RNA sequence: UAGGAUAGGGGCCUACCAUGGUGGUGACGGGUGACGGAGAAUUAGGGUUCGAUUCCGGAGAGGGAGCCUGAGAAACGGCUACCACAUCCAAGGAAGGCAGCAGGCGCGCAAAUUACCCAAUCCUGACACGGGGAGGUAGUGACAAUAAAUAACAAUACCGGGCGCAUUAGUGUCUGGUAAUUGGAAUGAGUACAAUCUAAAUCCCUUAACGAGGAUCCAUUGGAGGGCAAGUCUGGUGCCAGCAGCCGCGGUAAUUCCAGCUCCAAUAGCGUAUAUUUAAGUUGUUGCAGUUAAAAAGCUCGUAGUUGGACCUUGGGCCGGCCGGCAUCGCGCUCCUAGCCCGGCAUCGUUACUUUGAAGAAAUUAGAGUGCUCAAAGCAAGCCAUCGCUCUGGAUACAUUAGCAUGGGAUAACAUCAUAGGAUUCCGGUCCUAUUGUGUUGGCCUUCGGGAUCGGAGUAAUGAUUAAUAGGGACAGUCGGGGGCAUUCGUAUUUCAUAGUCAGAGGUGAAAUUCUUGGAUUUAUGAAAGACGAACAACUGCGAAAGCAUUUGCCAAGGAUGUUUUCAUUAAUCAAGAACGAAAGUUGGGGGCUCGAAGACGAUCAGAUACCGUCCUAGUCUCAACCAUAAACGAUGCCGACCAGGGAUCGGCGGAUGUUGCUUAUAGGACUCCGCCGGCACCUUAUGAGAAAUCAAAGUCUUUGGGUUCCGGGGGGAGUAUGGUCGCAAGGCUGAAACUUAAAGGAAUUGA
RNA sequence: AGAAGUCCAUUGAACCUUAUCAUUUAGAGGAAGCAGAAGUCGUAACAAGGUUUCCGUAGGUGAACCUGCGGAAGGAUCAUUG
RNA sequence: GCUCUGAGGACUGACAGUCGACUCAGAACUGGUACGGACAAGGGGAAUCCGACUGUUUAAUUAAAACAAAGCAUUGCGAUGGUCCUCGCGGAUGCUGACGCAAU
RNA sequence: UCUUAAGGUAGCCAAAUGCCUCGUCAUCUAAUUAGUGACGCGCAUGAAUGAAUUAACGAGAUUCCCACUGUCCCUGUCUA
């Protein structure tokens, strides 16, 4: 289950069995690019370009339209994460964490949810790190840490 | 985690030993298939039904009830040629009838088959 | 429970090894004491008797059990031991040499004496059997 | 690296340079009553213990060190020196080394001959020829192993059961026993002419005359309550002596002691003692246990370790009686093997697994053959017309691992094609070697063969498995007494002040200490201080556990749910390491309401250091810093799967009309019905489990294996001594042994 | 050619001072545990054991024990819709 | 002591030219085994008692275990006040204020 | 049981505090009124008159040991 904390939840996503599109879904592979390169050169992580043609354009799958991934168009585009997504949310999480908890020194609750996020962004960054997607050598410093991310 | 080929194994056990007609397998395998195809071929299950809609997929089983107990020794041993014989004494109710389901480089085969191509393996689990 | 991966087998050797030593045999065996004990490690013990003692009889039942302080010659031990039959503590004398055997139960002391944990089978090289069914007086 | 030295490689040594090597997969050190191995015991399988020893390898000659002779020695049945030990001495000096055979001292529980011989096996010499305490033989030998005597057969007899009838007899058949009964048979133990054996004697195997009357040619060792087979026999003893491995016997009717008769067990053996194997599934890999009996770390994070989801053609087959060989939609072959244009050919990922093979020292182990008489053995031996030699054997098996090799390629690791630096028949350019046209050696060079580089055209189906009823992350509305900082609020208690009023009040079963006409308790009003957050409050929520209840705000976080979002194995559990960790406690500021260990009093009591009551210190509260334990409890580690039923309830979500003291009308919110998840639980039931109480998870276990961590091996001693280490201190973490003991304990049943 | 002697080297016993490790053994006294025997004093615990039992921590007491703060039930309550 | 070997730099145009006062390693040879050759220059250890330490003290017999000390604690005082001086008027602490002054 | 306002608690000791006293036991010694470790009916120890310890320090007081020396045996001699 859940890995740092004991819920056992299985809410999640279910995709439909038809691999191939459905009828209304005529969108243009060419225009599906233009739109998921717009709205990266937005500033815009992968999973926000997921919501928004599922809910604005009705774009069910990105793979069902177009075989190809969101993150694969992207590589291919030249407009990847430069931090791996999220590695990228994690680190944000404890900056996030780290700020308020310099100001109260007493809050050891987040003491061990800061260990928790430090805990998974070292696993997430070693997993990253022998898919050679991340330098071999880049390291989660705390202290320049700030600056990587928001 | 999973070590499948025991999520099937104890659940056609307890459905068996309960009674029920048809059971269902979460995750399948290559060896899943080839385990129910050594039960059915040697008599102890009925047909059964593969449903691969696009996931890691899904058994269904029709028992005869005629399958008294199948277990899986993971832990997946070592076996040569010699040592099938010290096994089907181990683990068997006796020296008559009971299989032990060894995969082979022939693929996976019960022991008498192991013996007769003369080829050992590791033992994945038994049925009698 | 128990550790079944294939790969543990040192985890496995490991923990039997750690865990043989609460077994208490394996650890009076493969701890030395036995050579800190007045036999060291033997079967019988030859000596010299001191003085004949003679000691009471745990609580449910009453005597005295007629045993003998001797010291070893081997290591200069004394202990006590039982002169095993009825009036043959007589034959014993004081400054006789006994050889001092296993009074039985492998170490740990028999019946209603209190610490004797060894018998007394010859005195002057002579078969207390012997003096007792009067084969062969010493 | 350079060199020296050695027979030779080598830090074997030197000079110079570099700073490396090893280590949680246990280095280094420590113990060994440790030479290693082949192997020995026990063994259902797995294992446990052992291995001085005759075969092999090593080492050593009292301890070390150094050497000559020699092919070979750091040799000791050779030397040189020192240390220990000791001998002869004519007093100067000299000679030493039994862990060789035999023997002596000593040590010890514990170990034979100061014998004969080279005849066998082999070695050695200049060598058929000498020598061999190697070796063999004789002597002591209950180390262990083998075969195997101590009587057999008869009729008489008091008898004793069928069977001749069974009646009603009587005797009668296998001979059952007490028969020193009666009797003729047989024989070797022993003795002994010899012969044979032997290198010579001897043992044996053969055998002349001896050699048996059941007292003798004599069988014992341990028992007779149970475990454990066999005395409710007879005398003695009197909780004495004594037995008894455990339970127990013995205090005057002792089956247990001590004895006689009887019986039993094994029987040329049997007990005792220690070590050890089985028993022991009480070491549990096969194969234990952790709710309550011994035993789940307080809880979480976590590195190494261990473990890891699904997917990728051998999918249909001809063929001849398990496979050879074969087609489809088999990337190439020039080289060996290479067909009457042809199977089946090399180099351009690793292993693990398994199969077959090689090679594996003998003795041992199993196992064949063989009549040493059998046997344990041994490696012999058998028929000829047992007449001038025939037939011969002296097999095979195993050998765990590591290494070598062939074929298999399911199962599983390691490794890895999306930047295309990928694959692809071709084309020439950068440049080089050279062969038959150099009959001699050859040597730069023209189309040519090969590196290597190299640009462009070519073709290919041109190149990334799904998105786990795994995980992370994202977004949405929620939810919570989860956390932090600030913050409003509540009565009450205490003290105070103001006002009234007059004899009590507080306390208990009862009293007093106490307060009280200096007005106690009681009444009201106001203030101050500091703690606590009633009732709502639940078989209810949140939290990793500890724990968390007045209000509002800010701060950051979190489970669940919803999702046609994303990434794609990123995961599980975790020695080392790390965070949080109630109360008490310790240090120092702040506060000092109530309560209150200590302390003092008042009662009680035989006493009362306590229960009861009065006063009260530290403390109780906040902050800064420590501590690191609780019955830290569900006495139940974490992840995962399946298995039974139901209604409740918390959170989210989806679907239904039917009304709201709501709503510009619907929606929404409150309530009702149904259903999905996810919680804490709860109730009935075995078809389950278990020692049971009990448990629907403590189930899916002798028909035993999903993964992982920690931990227990009778009760004490003892969580003690010591050593270490963290802590200011109390302490915490780690943690024995001696010796003691036969029960301690669990569950349930009857009673009292 | 060659002896005595001698030189500079290398191996180096062996003795000696010190340090240090390990195995035994002495010690006035101090203080544990065990066992015995027919002892002294109490009543702690097992029933509501007459103050419910016990667990962490602090202090005190002849001794068992008491008391405070917190926990548990292995409690003497599975219960307030009465 | 003597003779050497090596290492450690600057300036000018990974090399060349010139310069460089000093320090540090190592070897040979040598002497009546003498070498910090004069000078200068700690004896060491095992324990007890006292005072924590550094400091100060009876000038001319006592240098100390005595005094001070940091640390701890106690007391008074909120200005019309506490401790103190003056014959008086006045003053010290006070150019101060409880994390202060004062007395032990 | 008398008695007090309270009966010296934690500790400590022949201590610089103990008359008896050269206490008793152990060690150091050939021999120890000394030293140290203990024992405590403490003439007359004892808690900020501060109790018990205590690393470093000390021209402080004591005791033993190693090296050292004319301090001594036991004196001699040289120089200003
Ligand atoms: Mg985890
Ligand atoms: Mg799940
Ligand atoms: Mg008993
Ligand atoms: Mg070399
Ligand atoms: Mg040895
Ligand atoms: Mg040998
Ligand atoms: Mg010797
Ligand atoms: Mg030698
Ligand atoms: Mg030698
Ligand atoms: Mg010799
Ligand atoms: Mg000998
Ligand atoms: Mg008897
Ligand atoms: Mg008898
Ligand atoms: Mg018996
Ligand atoms: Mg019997
Ligand atoms: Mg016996
Ligand atoms: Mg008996
Ligand atoms: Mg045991
Ligand atoms: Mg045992
Ligand atoms: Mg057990
Ligand atoms: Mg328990
Ligand atoms: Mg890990
Ligand atoms: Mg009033
Ligand atoms: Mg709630
Ligand atoms: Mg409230
Ligand atoms: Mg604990
Ligand atoms: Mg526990
Ligand atoms: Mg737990
Ligand atoms: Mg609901
Ligand atoms: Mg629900
Ligand atoms: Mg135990
Ligand atoms: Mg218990
Ligand atoms: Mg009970
Ligand atoms: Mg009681
Ligand atoms: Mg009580
Ligand atoms: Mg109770
Ligand atoms: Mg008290
Ligand atoms: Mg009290
Ligand atoms: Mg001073
Ligand atoms: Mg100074
Ligand atoms: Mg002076
Ligand atoms: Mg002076
Ligand atoms: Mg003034
Ligand atoms: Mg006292
Ligand atoms: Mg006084
Ligand atoms: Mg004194
Ligand atoms: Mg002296
Ligand atoms: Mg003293
Ligand atoms: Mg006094
Ligand atoms: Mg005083
Ligand atoms: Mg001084």
């Amino acid at each position: 289950g859940r890995m740092h904390s004991r819920g056992k939840g299985i809410s999640s996503s279910a995709l439909p069995y038809k691999r191939t599109p459905p009828s209304w879904v005529k969108t243009a592979v060419a225009d599906v690019d233009e739109l998921i390169t717009k709205a990266a050169k937005k500033g815009q992580m992968p999973s926000q370009i997921g919501v928004l043609l599922r809910d604005q354009h009705g774009i069910p799958l990105v793979k069902s339209v177009t075989g190809s991934k969101i993150l694969r168009i992207l590589k291919a585009h030249g407009l990847a994460p430069e931090i791996p997504e999220d590695l990228y949310f994690l680190i944000k999480k404890a900056v996030a964490i780290r700020k308020h908890l310099e100001r109260n020194r007493k809050d050891k609750d987040s003491k061990f949810r800061l260990i928790l996020v430090e805990s998974r962004i070292h696993r997430l960054a070693r997993y990253y790190k022998r898919t050679k997607k991340l330098p071999p050598t880049w390291k989660y410093e705390s202290a320049t840490a700030s600056t990587l991310v928001a | 985690g999973r070590r499948i080929l025991n999520d099937a194994l104890r659940t056609m056990v307890n459905a068996e030993r309960r009674g029920k007609a048809t059971a269902q397998l979460q995750p399948i395998s290559g060896v899943m298939i080839s385990f129910l195809n050594i039960m059915k071929h040697r008599g102890y299950i009925k047909n059964f039904e593969v449903f691969d809609p696009h996931r890691v997929g899904k058994i269904t089983v029709e028992l005869q009830g005629r399958i008294k107990d199948c277990k899986a020794l993971t832990y997946r041993q070592d076996l040569r040629a010699t040592e099938i014989e010290k096994y089907r004494t181990r683990m068997l109710p006796t020296r008559q009838w009971g299989y032990v389901v060894v995969t082979t480089p022939n693929g996976v085969l019960d022991h008498e088959e192991a013996i007769r191509q003369n080829v050992g393996g590791q033992v994945l689990g038994y049925f009698h | 429970g128990k550790t079944r991966g294939m790969g543990a087998g040192r985890k496995l050797k490991t923990h039997r090894r750690n865990q043989r030593w609460a077994d208490k045999a394996y650890k009076k065996s493969h701890l030395g004491n036995e050579w800190k004990k007045p036999f060291a490690g033997s079967s019988h013990a030859k000596g010299i008797v001191l003085e004949k003692i003679g000691i009471e009889a745990k609580q449910p039942n009453s005597a005295i059990r007629k045993c003998a302080r001797v010291q070893l010659v081997k290591n200069g031990k004394k202990i006590a031991a039982f002169v095993p039959n009825d009036g043959c503590l007589n034959f014993i004398e004081e400054n006789d040499e006994v050889l001092i055997a296993g009074f039985g139960r492998k170490g740990h002391a028999v019946g209603d004496i209190p610490g004797v944990r060894f018998k007394v089978v010859k005195v002057s090289g002579v078969s207390l059997l012997a003096l007792f069914k009067e084969k062969k007086e010493k």
